[PDB]
């Protein structure tokens, strides 16, 4: 409500003495907008990897790179159910929100 | 004024309030569940409870490590206090000191200690001069070719006449011989005057 | 500890009362430091102003007499006193744009202040300092120590020097018929005092280690923030972003109390510090009654 | 948010020169102040908003309610408050106007009207500058002015002049200093588990971190006893002042112990022992003080029931008396001889 | 990116005052130098000589071989099971 108040709230009291007797809070300016600025890009082949019909061997794993697209994880929720979907570094449902 | 013995009550104060924050403590939850023990175990199984108490030992061993860190460095404060009382109290109530401002502001007489909570009071009884006046000094007197000096007081006139008198107070006396000292001529010093000296 | 996050900041309240522990404790110095300089500086009530300079018996004051040819009205041996220290962070106000661009010179004050670490301006300014010295100084050239246990009682100075002669065991027609002798060599050893502290500028290394324990202590503050107390990150924006609620305040956590013990730390060594300080306020207090008030036989 | 780096700054595009395949920048705390925007190849700095602290210059309760803000280290000419409604949230309470507003070295002062008369710094607020609630202004308000030093004095200095007192004055002056504080002794296993059986086990295991906290408390407490006794016990015959006779005609009544009340302590005593207010003095308190009526301010209770108890002084209050009886006795009858 | 700043780093470095091998191949049937966790390669020529290198552990279709090789125009990279001989070069 005003100064007073939050000094007493500060003191935690009714009565406050002569003086500043207190620091009473610190100054933050908020934000007004919201910037996302991320790249402009083109989806991502993901069908070359989940919509294949053989996969290599253990021993001759094969790597895809992956780069300049727009990858979007929601396209393979769709899929039949995984049997571990479990992530490492992050949240499966953090992908999207996230750079590469 | 109550406002007097504020040193005094700031340190019944201070302990007081480091008592009671250090309770205030015990219910705070350091990442846990709940700020009590019994609902911890009765609400968590013994695998899982551990983490959560072991949470709330680092969270009130460290606020007790801070209050007896806080404890100790008070307790050097005090004992400054207490060596600068004790000194105080042979250095003006056993006797009489020459030390500026230390037992009191002035020309220290004597001091009488008074019994406190958690302290004491010293009574300094000092001397203040006042009142003074303006006179005209001299460093020395020149009467019979020869430089005299006073012995423990200060020429002074009072317009037409040479005394010699103490500092601290006016007491003024005239210029004999058991009261001054010679020492040289009349050509070293630069402000002597001439006056007569009684014999 | 967090820094502007609204996700941090209320898993910290429920520590309790460490931050209010830690801010009554940081105060408790500010107005102790205010206290120590009153203490010392403040022994007398009344602002003694010098006479027009004249034949002070053959004794040259000038260099520590204020003098009005310069701003502040200080001594040239305070100008150079003034010189040698250099101060971190005055605490004086900083605008908003010198942070803003430029920031490839030393401006470590910056970093700190976005960090929610500044120093706080003292009581007594240079100049308040400087006029305390220069009552106590004008005082004891024309009254000795009256005016320390009472009124200022006027008396020449070759006369008062004579008593301080009196006081070691020298009786007074020594001064009297050497009066040139010890001005001349009054005057030379100050003029010797101006020249060692401006060819030596280790002179004031105490006071200026004082600054720089106090600088340090903020530089290693702000580089705590870059550790990575059993975390993944350093940064908690990024493990907001990476991690899911459930498993970031796990993380979160590791960071706070890291940081918690690193603020517990530097007000730990900051009390110590301010008891070391104290004891010298109260040594120099001490000195300043019984040297420059009187003459003491210690 | 560029590449999922969130937060809160402004972008003030300088001219720092990144290398291709640099995008981002740290500071010292390895907090990112510099990045490369993702579509445009130009370089933005990351800079906090505006921050900084405010203390609220505040008098007597009983005397007003109204209240100064300081604005430590901001600038009046920049951003007083600058904000309308849909803005900064740690304190809904703004002051726009009002010829309230000052700038100081150390900060923005709202709320006082500065003065050119100077006084005694009552409420410190630094550099040079104090706050003071005056009634001269007849309404009364809160004055910001600078601190006086003291009063002008110019002394009379000349080359054959000596001033000389022909009187004197015995003045008397107070000096109080703490010698001992409150002995406190904290139980390890009841303030960390209280009486948890599953508690208590995990405790042993960090160690002698309550034997350590242990010694701790009892070297402070058998060091306030010698603090005590280094004070008071300076001498080692306990002297007796005599009948009350004519002492040269001072009267020593208000120091001297009297009979007339306990504990043998001097009426100048009896008013010491009442201004200060000890909030727990280690006796012995009964169990059911406790027990009930716990609606009063009995914060006693709540601490000894997690471990934390008082321990009572070593000397109590009546030989501490009689110590200064005998110090007082020794001096009014024998000088600084016994003391020698 | 840092600017007026000391900062401390531990990987793989050149350590100073070290004696490097100066090679002046002209001879050939040298064999192949040593990969011991990094190398560093320095030359001042300027007629557009040295323009690649090879990688591999034995250096034959036995095991993966690294070859890379730059062009006045284009580089090429390929990881395969190279026979290198005992004095490889370009034509």
């Amino acid at each position: 409500l005003d100064p007073l108040s939050e000094t007493k709230c500060t003191l935690k009291s009714f009565t406050v003495e002569k003086g500043i007797y207190q620091t009473s809070n610190f100054r933050v300016q908020p934000t007004e907008s919201i910037v996302r600025f991320p790249n402009i890009t083109n989806l991502c082949p993901f069908h070359e990897v989940f919509n294949a019909t053989t996969f290599a061997s253990v021993y001759a794993w094969n790597r895809k790179r992956i780069s300049n697209c727009v990858a979007d994880y929601s396209v393979i929720y769709n899929f039949a159910p995984f049997f571990a979907f479990k992530c490492y570094g992050v949240s499966p449902t953090k992908l999207n929100d996230l750079c590469f | 004024t109550p406002s007097a013995l504020g040193k005094l009550q700031d340190v019944v104060n201070h302990n007081a309030q480091a008592l009671n924050t250090l309770v205030k403590q015990l219910s705070s939850k350091f990442g846990a569940i709940s700020s009590v023990l019994n609902d911890i175990l009765s609400r968590l199984d013994p695998p899982e409870a551990e983490v959560q108490i072991d949470r709330l030992i680092t969270g009130r061993l460290q606020s007790l490590q801070t209050y007896v860190t806080q404890q100790l460095i008070r307790a050097a404060e005090i004992r400054a206090s207490a060596n600068l009382a004790a000194t105080k109290m042979s250095e003006c109530v056993l006797g009489q000191s020459k030390r500026v401002d230390f037992c009191g502001k002035g020309y220290h007489l004597m001091s009488f200690p008074q019994s406190a909570p958690h302290g004491v009071v010293f009574l300094h009884v000092t001397y203040v001069p006042a009142q003074e006046k303006n006179f005209t000094t001299a460093p020395a007197i020149c009467h019979d070719g020869k430089a005299h000096f006073p012995r423990e007081g200060v020429f002074v006139s009072n317009g037409t006449h040479w005394f010699v008198t103490q500092r601290n107070f006016y007491e003024p006396q005239i210029i004999t011989t058991d009261n001054t000292f010679v020492s040289g001529n009349c050509d070293v010093v630069i402000g002597i005057v001439n006056n007569t000296v009684y014999d | 500890i967090c820094g502007d996050s609204t996700e941090c900041s209320n898993l910290l309240l429920q520590y309790g009362s460490f931050c209010t522990q830690l801010k009554r404790a940081l105060t408790g110095i500010a107005v102790e430091q205010d206290k120590n300089t009153q203490e010392v500086f403040a022994q007398v009530k009344q602002i003694y102003k010098t006479p027009p300079i004249k034949y002070f018996g053959g004794f040259n004051f000038s260099q520590i007499l204020p003098d009005p040819s310069k701003p502040s009205k200080r001594s040239p041996i305070e100008d150079l006193l003034f010189n040698k220290v250099t101060l971190a962070d005055a605490g004086f106000i900083k605008q908003y744009g010198d942070c803003l661009g430029d920031i490839a010179a030393r401006d470590l004050i910056c970093a700190q202040k976005f960090n929610g670490l500044t120093v706080l301006p003292p009581l007594l300014t240079d100049e308040m300092i400087a006029q305390y010295t220069s009552a106590l100084l004008a005082g004891t050239i024309t009254s000795g120590w009256t005016f320390g246990a009472g009124p200022a009682l006027q008396i020449p100075f070759p006369m008062q020097m004579a008593y301080r002669f009196n006081g070691i065991g020298v009786t007074q027609n020594v001064l009297y018929e050497n009066q040139k002798l010890i001005a001349n060599q009054f005057n030379s050893a100050i003029g010797k005092i101006q020249d060692s502290l401006s060819s030596t500028p280790s002179a004031l290394g105490k006071l200026q280690d004082v600054v720089n324990h106090n600088a340090q202590a903020l530089n290693t503050l702000v580089k705590q923030l870059s550790s990575k107390f059993g975390a993944i990150s350093s940064v908690l924006n990024d493990i907001l972003s990476r991690l899911d609620p459930p498993e970031a305040e796990v993380q979160i956590d590791r960071l706070i109390t890291g940081r918690l013990q690193s603020l517990q730390t530097y007000v730990t060594q900051q009390l110590i510090r301010a008891a070391e300080i104290r004891a010298s306020a109260n040594l120099a207090a001490t000195k300043m009654s019984e040297c420059v008030l009187g003459q003491s036989k210690r | 948010n560029f590449n999922g780096l969130t937060g809160t700054g402004v972008l003030t595009e300088s001219n720092k020169k990144f290398l291709p395949f640099q995008q981002f920048g740290r500071d010292i705390a390895d907090t990112t102040d510099a990045v490369r925007d993702p579509q445009t190849l130009e370089i933005l700095d990351i800079t906090p908003c505006s921050f900084g602290g405010v203390s609220v210059i505040t008098p007597g309760t009983n005397t007003s309610n109204q209240v100064a803000v300081l604005y430590q280290g901001v600038n009046c000419t920049e951003v007083p408050v600058a904000i309308h409604a849909d803005q900064l949230t740690p304190t809904w309470r703004v002051y726009s106007t009002g010829s309230n507003v000052f700038q100081t070295r150390a900060g923005c002062l709202i709320g006082a009207e500065y003065v050119n008369n100077s006084y005694e710094c009552d409420i410190p607020i630094g550099a040079g500058i104090c706050a003071s609630y005056q009634t001269q202004t007849a309404s009364q308000s809160i004055i910001a002015y600078t601190m006086s030093l003291g009063a002008e004095n110019s002394v009379a200095y000349s080359n054959n002049s000596i001033a000389i007192p022909t009187n004197f004055t015995i003045s008397v002056t107070t000096e109080i200093l703490p010698v001992s504080m409150t002995k406190t002794s904290v139980d390890c296993t009841m303030y960390i588990c209280g009486d948890s059986t599953e508690c208590s086990n995990l405790l042993l295991q960090y160690g002698s971190f309550c034997t350590q906290l242990k010694r701790a408390l009892t070297g402070i407490a058998v060091e306030q006893d010698k603090n005590t006794q280094e004070v008071f016990a300076q001498v080692k015959q306990i002297y007796k002042t005599p009948p009350i006779k004519y002492f040269g005609g001072f009267n020593f009544s208000q120091i001297l112990p009297d009979p007339s009340k306990p504990s043998k302590r001097s009426p100048i005593e009896d008013l010491l022992f009442n201004k200060v207010t000890l909030a727990d003095a280690g006796f012995i308190k009964q169990y059911g003080d406790c027990l009930g009526d716990i609606a009063a301010r009995d914060l006693i209770c709540a601490q000894k029931f997690n471990g934390l108890t008082v321990l009572p002084p070593l000397l109590t209050d009546e030989m501490i008396a009689q110590y200064t009886s005998a110090l007082l006795a020794g001096t009014i009858t024998s000088g600084w001889t016994f003391g020698a | 990116f840092r600017s007026s700043v000391l900062h401390s780093t531990h990987d793989l470095f050149l350590p100073f005052f070290s004696n490097v091998t100066w090679f002046h191949a002209k001879r050939f049937d040298n064999p192949a130098l040593p990969f011991n966790d990094g190398v560093y390669f320095a030359s001042t020529e300027k007629s557009n000589i040295i323009r690649g290198w090879i990688f591999g552990t034995t250096l034959d279709s036995k095991t993966q071989s690294l070859l890379i090789v730059n062009n006045a125009t284009n580089v090429v990279i390929k990881v395969c099971e190279f026979q290198f001989c005992n004095d490889p070069f370009l034509d």
